[PDB]
């Protein structure tokens, strides 16, 4: 492996992020002035649970869509085995979603961009998920005191899909070498910008377990109180995904 | 299924 190598890999895994952002930064940020009013967040207070629950489950569906996309112009990701490819997505294809929602996330008021506005935590309160929506509120707290640039973002989530300690993994050492590469990749690009002092301020690998492992756990509390919503009204991904 | 479809 040479530098140039090296380097090759940071502006692929950059590009390919890019093209499959779903949402340009400057469009996030052109927005953090259009904020739902009182009256528009009691109307999302007052929308039934299950109403709430389709429509999350929608505009996540949406979002992960981007990623299996991601995933799939990402350098050695569609190399690997059909079984591995599946295994990663499935395990994080929505943790990379809980990372890219920092873009969407104003640290200034706590808000995050849904469903063309900006909202605060009070804006889900009829999922009846409150802690789960506080984690994902607080995660991304944190994540934005990094000030990730989107090179960065692209890099770290190159990483949190390329994980060959998933389980279920056939060529796990074909997994090992990729993640290691785009380990180097991020890793060098840290260190050519002077940015290394965030290494030891990434969340640990249990932060976004936590987060999905309590995503589904959520799920099925609701999906035993409503199995007929989530049966005709869920989008098929997201079931194949989380039921 | 949907994530085969997907894939190719
Ligand atoms: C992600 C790529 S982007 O271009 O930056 C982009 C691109 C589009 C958007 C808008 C958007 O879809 N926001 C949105 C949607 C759903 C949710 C959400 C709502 C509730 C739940 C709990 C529920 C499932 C029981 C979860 C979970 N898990 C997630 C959120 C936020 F997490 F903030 F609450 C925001 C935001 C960024």
């Amino acid at each position: 492996a040479s530098l140039t190598e090296i380097e090759h890999l940071v502006q692929s895994v950059c590009k390919s992020y890019r093209e499959t952002c779903q949402l340009r930064l400057e469009d996030l940020l052109r927005q953090r002035s259009n904020i739902f009013s009182r009256e528009e967040v009691t109307g999302y207070q007052r929308k039934s649970m299950w109403e709430m629950w389709e429509r999350c489950a929608h505009h996540l569906t949406e979002a992960i869509q981007y990623v299996v996309e991601f995933a799939k112009r990402l350098s050695g990701f569609m190399e690997l085995c059909q079984n591995d490819q599946i295994v990663l997505l499935k395990a994080g294809a929505m943790e990379v979603v809980l990372v890219r929602m920092c873009r969407a996330y104003n640290a200034d008021n706590r808000t995050v961009f849904f469903e063309g506005k900006y909202g605060g935590m009070e804006l889900f309160r009829a999922l009846g998920c409150s802690e789960l929506i506080s984690s994902i509120f607080d995660f991304s707290h944190s994540l934005s005191a990094l000030h990730f640039s989107e090179d960065e973002i692209a890099l770290y989530t190159a990483l949190v899909l390329i994980n060959a300690h998933r389980p279920g993994l056939q060529e796990k050492r074909k997994v090992e070498q990729l993640q290691y590469n785009l380990e180097l990749a991020f890793h060098h690009h840290l260190c050519k910008t002077h940015r290394q002092s965030i290494l030891a301020k990434l969340p640990p690998k249990g932060k976004l377990r936590s987060l999905c492992s309590q995503h589904v756990e959520r799920l099925q509390i609701f999906q035993h109180l409503h199995p007929i919503v989530v049966q005709a009204a869920f989008p098929p991904l997201y079931k194949e995904l989380f039921s | 299924k949907i994530l085969h479809r997907l894939l190719q």
